[PDB]
């Protein structure tokens, strides 16, 4: 439950909540693919009719 | 042969832009005082939001790779 | 909405760090519109900058507003001297209080 | 400086010693050049000026 | 949109310079380097279709 | 009207016969060369030149920047063309979508080893002497070859390499087993070239001076 | 556009690596300037006439400093195929983001 304006407190503050966020999710349970150290937030999806990874990282999320 | 180098841009190994063998220093510029208002610098370092370098992505990788020799910073 | 395309002015920044050195005979003082002392010069200037192993000349045409003075310190990216003229970037002229 | 114009060359005598007068190692020449030496060339700018 | 970027990326070509290889190519080395040109040859090069 | 200089090309008031001579097609003059009879046309007498404006009559003779041979050499002829690929205007239904036409703006002239024959099993270019002709400033010039072979004058002619160069420039003759491929060249200008841009675009950082990797 | 995907990030809105310093620097000559405003080195105009030109040209120096960024360091950037290729996105839009 976040309260808007966030970025008072610090700079870039709803990155750090988001990507610290990701990253303890991938880390307490065990599913590297939450945080990807490389485009973080991003993932490599597979295609459903042919078992193959689209060939950029996508944006995943639970809106 | 080809300097101390060994010219590492004809091969593509890390090296510093300039060269580390002029390096001349600067000739004592305008000092403080005999500089208009505007470039003065005010003796007293201001608060800035913009302070602290943006933590990024790539900054943690050239860091990282550093330690065990593929990058010489 | 509220940013939309309009006129500019012309800017001329350092090449690099280095150190600013010229004539300081051939210029007139002046005072900028931001109210900062400055050197118009109503001739070709030609402004040379000491980068360690480069010596990066600046084109300055006339009617310029060099905003800096001799063996001073300059930084990469960083206003030196304006081109042309000045004003609100514009047509022509109102009157506002 | 203000009375000339907003962007013109500024050839008006005592203007140009006010624009040149900005460096302090120019006040410093000024000085020694008319002695008085340091702790003098500050207390003069406090003399009553006019009618004395 | 979506066939204009589809299109752009299928033209988009490889990488040119510096993207593609770390080190120079001048690099004078890996030449299989005798007298002869009897060596190991290898030659990657690019498929010849 | 010999083989003299210097960077006058005088004009001929005469008409001259051109089924004697050799018709050398370049780009923006026509290089006129007397052609002795042999059985496959194969024989260059330099002596008398002429050069004149694509296809036209008016003779002139071209600018000598070098000595000329003064007898009959066997060489073979080259070209240095783009293939200008400009797109034309669409005017009516089922006109061209490209256009293409050489700009041979160099012709060198490579004489024969001791010259021989074509068909002999014993054919070799003698790539020593080669004489440049330019398109640009009407002019013949003798090329500056140079061989980095270790054999030096002492060498065997059946396979020396010859690299050509920038514009036609630069001459050089290495061993054929070093070679280059025909990948290797084209990434070497490619990463010489994209790194000065690099260098050049990093330059304006305020941390240029201290920084490192390329 | 579908084997290939693309998709929009927080990393992939990737900011020039010079706005660092220029933020920094156009801060502190509105910071000299409202300063010596209160010790009558200038007037009410002149304040206004600079303030409106610093984040002027600052903003319109990184705007026209994206491109070369993003064509040279960063080519296949998200947001950079999507505007460079004319598909949706001005350029003076992705300089919002």
């Amino acid at each position: 439950r976040i309260a808007p304006f966030d970025e008072r407190y610090e700079q870039e503050a709803s990155r750090k909540l988001v990507f610290s966020e990701l990253y303890e999710a991938s880390k307490q349970t065990a599913n590297p693919w939450v945080f990807e150290p490389e485009y973080p937030g991003k993932s490599r999806i597979f295609d459903g009719r042919t078992g193959d990874p689209f060939e950029q990282p996508v944006i995943i999320g639970n809106p | 042969e080809l300097s101390e180098y060994e010219k590492d841009k004809k091969f593509g190994r890390p090296h510093p832009f300039v060269d580390p063998k002029v390096k001349k220093p600067i000739e004592e510029p305008l000092t403080s005082e005999e500089l208009w208002w505007n470039w003065r610098k005010p003796d007293k370092e201001q608060w800035s939001r913009w302070q602290r370098r943006k933590p990024d992505v790539e900054t943690v990788f050239l860091k990282a790779m550093a330690e065990t020799g593929q990058v010489k910073l | 909405g509220g940013v939309f395309t309009g006129g500019t002015a012309e800017h001329v920044r350092a090449p690099s760090n280095g150190k600013i050195q010229f004539n300081e005979d051939l210029v007139h003082p002046t005072r900028t519109r931001h109210g900062h002392p400055a050197f118009l010069c109503y001739i070709d200037l030609y402004v040379t900058i000491e980068s360690d192993d480069i010596l990066h000349n600046v084109n300055i045409p006339p009617k310029s507003f060099l905003l800096v003075q001799n063996d001073q310190y300059v930084e990469s990216e960083q206003v030196i001297a304006e081109i042309r003229a000045g004003t609100s970037t514009l047509n022509f002229k109102e009157r506002v209080r | 400086s203000l009375n000339e114009g907003e962007e013109v060359a500024l050839k008006n005598p005592d203007t140009i010693e006010a624009f040149k007068m900005l460096k302090p190692s120019y006040r410093k020449k000024k000085m020694e050049e008319m002695g008085l030496t340091e702790d003098e060339y500050y207390a003069r700018q406090f003399d009553i000026k006019g009618e004395i | 949109q979506d066939m204009l970027i589809g299109l752009y990326i299928l033209t988009s070509g490889n990488r040119r310079g510096i993207c593609a290889n770390r080190y120079n190519p001048w690099n004078h080395k890996t030449y299989q380097n005798e007298r002869i040109d009897d060596t190991n040859y290898k030659s990657m090069k690019e498929p010849f279709f | 009207v010999s083989t003299q200089g210097w960077n006058s090309e005088l004009v001929v008031d005469y008409r001259i016969n051109e089924d004697e001579f050799h018709k050398i097609c370049l780009f923006d003059c026509d290089f006129f060369i007397r052609k002795p009879p042999d059985p496959d046309n194969d024989v260059y007498d330099f002596r008398e030149m002429y050069v004149t404006p694509p296809d036209t009559d008016v003779y002139a003779i071209p600018k000598v920047l070098a000595p000329m041979p003064d007898k009959y050499i066997r060489c073979a002829k080259t070209d240095y063309g783009w293939y200008n690929v400009t797109e034309p205007p669409i005017d009516a239904p089922r006109d061209p979508m490209y256009k293409s036409e050489r700009e041979v703006s160099k012709v060198f002239l490579t004489k024969h080893y001791r010259n021989r024959r074509l068909n002999d099993p014993e054919f070799v270019l003698d790539f020593e002497e080669i004489y440049v002709i330019d398109s640009r400033t009407k002019s013949v010039t003798r090329a500056r070859v140079l061989v980095t072979v270790p054999e030096g004058r002492n060498r065997d002619r059946k396979g020396d390499l010859l690299v050509i160069r920038d514009n036609g420039n630069s001459f050089k003759i290495t061993h054929a087993s070093k070679r280059d491929d025909p990948t290797t060249v084209i990434e070497r200008e490619e990463w010489t070239r994209t790194r000065q841009d690099m260098e050049r675009h990093l330059r304006k950082l305020r941390d240029f001076s201290i920084s490192n990797w390329i | 556009a579908t084997a290939t995907s693309i998709s929009l990030g927080i990393d992939d809105l990737l900011t020039i690596p010079s706005k660092g310093w220029l933020v920094q620097d156009a801060e502190q000559q509105s910071l000299i300037l409202e300063k010596h405003h209160h010790y009558g080195n200038v007037h009410a105009v002149e304040k206004l006439r600079q303030s409106i030109e610093i984040w002027y040209s600052t903003s319109e120096y990184l705007r026209q400093e994206m491109n070369p960024n993003f064509r040279m360091t960063d080519p296949y950037n998200p947001v950079h195929i999507m505007s460079f290729s004319g598909a949706r996105g001005n350029v003076s839009q992705v300089h919002q983001l």
